[PDB]
């Protein structure tokens, strides 16, 4: 019943936890809780919908106004006007949302892929002692665009070389 | 990275399914206006005749 | 004016919460179904930590949270009178939940 | 009954009066040895005192504090706290280093972040050199003490054996001691470490100093405080023995009210 | 080591040939256990 | 629910009360106000008693408020103190602990 979507929500809510950001995610779900928990408290508080004409006719002395009331109740047994009124709305924005949400879901799986293989690649060859530094040339000319840079610039400093390789001297 | 990038996975279709339960649920409240229209008239009438 | 060690203070911290579990206000009874959740929490010091100004909205708003989610939990208790394994544990998880939030 | 809830009551006084009356003699006798101390130590502080007179020394800032480790103590904890509070008024991010629980949880109170350092166990004993050593050695470690070139250390001064009155003085520091205008009148070498060494030794004999006047203090505030307790308590008795007088004539009446009664049918 | 708590060692070794008062002892052993104190928060007592 | 000694206000809205939200409608309101005979007021917890044992009787089970009981108290010490019995502690009757236990 309620139960279906709220255990849907809140499972929902430990998840959305996960993602950042949801400074008015939680206004619209306050606002669904909300008037949700209107309608059963609605639900619950109801009257019988007409008069008990029963008891409370045979009470009465004063004839014909238990029908008049009951006529009444029975005329406006057509409440008012109720209609699915985000039916265009409701479509329009899930299509919008919808269309986002493949958006990021094709991109994700995609990345996850991609991770998988260079996850795979450092695994199926680690270079950690030899592959020659022509190569290492070779895979990236910003190695040459950072020697010729150097010497073009007449430092032979290499800062962030002695931050994590040391230095022999012998001041 | 990999990790990052499983939270959004698993997010990112199952959240559809609250997006559109969520909106759908708010349709059901509409149709409990109704409800509480026809829960007032009733009470009212009652209560007028007790009063007779 | 004795001053209170750590321990005895944990003791008296848990049980001030307690006393403001207790308190309802007149013409206000309640259902004990919805009465066994709040001394599960209280006494499984769940409320220990929580301020002590807040535990009245804590009190209010747990049990909103219970018929929000745990509704089938509370006709379990009005169904059985016993807590069950399965009880004790959907309500410690629910409990939980509703510590922070 | 009334008359024995009365009674109770003026029991329970009674009791009060004892203790606050025995509390107030051993005061006395602990108050002795206190001050006793406090000339000792004094004289000992007024050594290194007289080279720092001589260098004309002068002085983030590092605030210090000591009280006692308990209560019935008298105002000395609550005393010295609005008086740290004022002087946290004359620094908006020292760094309280707190020698005694009194003190200890009050300022914590005003300031969650200047607590930095805090002792426990010091004031159930009278002031030794050992634990004003460790906390001094335990300063310079944990808190690095030379690098603030300001100290300030706060203790309650006995002002009359009557009074106690919430002090402070300036712990100096060893950048200073270089560079104090006389530094050169008394002579050491080259190759002294004098500033690193002079810096520390005074760290605890001058924080030794500043225990043995808040310990003598503590020990003469509780006796004024015990005595006053006495009197107070006093007041309490003879107004509960009023009360216990009356309601044990009252009692006689009422039941001989129902004796009359019963001899009137 | 500390300059102070070099010469604080010292004594309390140099009160050990004993003739020696309790009052010198007590001077010489310790009975504290420093809180340290975070920024609120505090690390454990050790005992100084 | 019994009222013993209490006066019709008090009673009136206690009724409204009981009324109010909606609870009235398997009570049975058995009252002796202020105003009320002492006798009436002696006699006003044991004839409630039996209209409890009505219930007890039938099988049925149901609770009986005797509020306040020590207004019984003091209508037994009326009743007793003009019918001139020797009047016990307090000036209550002695067997006002034997009418409080039957």
């Amino acid at each position: 019943a309620k139960s279906a979507a709220n255990k849907l929500d809140w499972a929902k809510v430990i998840s959305s936890l996960r993602i950042t950001g949801s400074t008015a995610t939680q206004l619209s779900s306050f606002k669904k809780r909300n008037d949700e928990a209107r309608r059963q408290l609605l639900e619950l508080q109801s009257q019988p919908t007409e008069v008990d004409f029963s008891h409370y006719r045979s009470v009465l002395k004063n004839t014909s106004v238990i029908d008049k009331i009951e006529s009444y109740v029975k005329q406006y047994k057509p409440v008012k006007i109720d209609a699915s009124k985000q039916l265009q709305v409701i479509e329009s924005f899930e299509k919008h949302a919808m269309t986002n949400a493949k958006e990021t879901e094709s991109l994700v799986s995609k990345e996850l892929k991609d991770l998988q293989s260079t996850l795979d690649n450092i695994q199926s060859a680690r270079p950690f002692d030899e592959l020659t530094v022509d190569d290492l040339t070779k895979i990236k000319p910003e190695i040459d665009a950072k020697v010729e840079e150097m010497v073009k610039k007449g430092k032979w400093d290499v800062p962030g070389y002695k931050d994590r390789f040391g230095n022999l001297n012998v001041m | 990275r990999i990790d990052s990038v499983s939270q959004l996975q698993n997010v990112a279709e199952t959240t559809k399914v609250l997006f559109d339960v969520s909106k759908e649920t708010v349709e059901l409240e509409s149709e409990a206006f109704e409800l509480k229209q026809k829960v007032e008239l009733a009470h009212e009438a009652k209560a007028v005749l007790d009063s007779w | 004016g004795s001053d209170l060690d750590a321990s005895t203070k944990q003791t008296l911290v848990r049980g001030e919460r307690l006393t403001q579990l207790l308190k309802q206000n007149q013409y206000s009874p309640l259902a004990t179904e919805e009465q066994v959740p709040l001394i599960y929490a209280g006494v499984n010091g769940h409320l220990d930590g929580i301020e002590l100004s807040r535990i009245g909205e804590f009190e209010s708003s747990f049990l909103s949270y219970l018929k929000s989610n745990h509704n089938e939990l509370l006709t379990e208790i009005r169904e059985k009178g016993e807590l069950s394994k399965e009880l004790l544990a959907s309500l410690k998880s629910a409990t939980e939940s509703f510590v922070a939030t | 009954a009334t008359l024995k809830e009365v009674e109770m009551r003026l029991k329970s006084i009674k009791n009060i009066e004892k203790i606050t009356k025995t509390m107030k003699i051993v005061a006395s006798t602990r108050l002795s040895k206190a001050e006793k101390a406090k000339i000792s130590a004094k004289k000992m502080d007024e050594a290194e005192q007289l080279f720092y007179k001589n260098a004309e020394t002068k002085n983030k800032e590092l605030i210090v504090a000591i009280t006692s480790d308990k209560g019935l103590c008298g105002s000395i904890h609550s005393q010295l706290a609005k008086a740290v509070r004022r002087h946290l008024n004359d620094q908006p991010n020292a760094d309280i280093v707190t020698i005694g629980d009194k003190i200890k949880m009050q300022l914590l109170r005003t300031h969650p972040n200047n607590i930095k350092l805090s002792i426990n166990g010091i004031g159930k004993d009278a002031p030794t050199f050992q634990e004003s050593a460790l906390i001094a050695d335990k300063l310079l470690s944990v808190m690095k003490a030379g690098t603030y070139p300001k100290i300030s250390i706060f203790y309650n001064d006995p002002v009359s054996s009557l009074s106690f009155e919430p002090s402070e003085k300036p712990i100096f520091n060893a950048k200073t001691i270089e560079q104090s205008p006389s530094f050169g009148k008394f002579e050491i070498d080259t190759d002294a470490n004098v500033p690193r060494d002079l810096f520390e030794y005074t760290l605890a004999n001058q924080m030794l100093t500043a225990m043995a006047q808040g310990y003598a203090a503590e020990i003469s505030a509780r006796r004024n405080a015990m005595d006053n307790a006495s009197k107070n308590a006093g007041d309490m008795i003879n107004r509960y023995s009023i009360l216990y007088n009356r309601t044990r004539q009252a009692v006689i009446t009422n039941e001989l009210v129902d004796i009359i009664t019963g001899a009137s049918s | 080591i500390s300059y102070a708590a070099y010469l604080n060692v010292a004594a309390q070794a140099i009160r050990s040939t004993e003739l020696q008062t309790a009052s010198v002892l007590n001077r010489s052993q310790t009975d504290a256990f420093y809180t340290q104190y975070k920024n609120a928060s505090e690390p454990t007592p050790i005992t100084k | 629910y019994v009222a013993v000694g209490q006066k019709r206000s008090t009673v009136a809205q206690l009724v409204q009360t009981l009324e109010q939200h909606d609870a009235m409608k398997y009570s049975i309101i058995v009252a002796a106000t202020a105003s009320e005979a002492a006798p009436l007021q002696y006699l006003a917890p044991f004839t409630a008693a039996s209209i409890g044992e009505w219930f007890r009787d039938n099988g049925k089970h149901a609770l009986i408020v005797y509020d306040d009981l020590s207004k019984q108290a003091v209508a037994y010490r009326q009743l007793s103190l003009l019918l001139r019995r020797p009047p016990g502690r307090e000036a209550y009757p002695g067997d006002v602990f034997y009418l409080h236990s039957r």
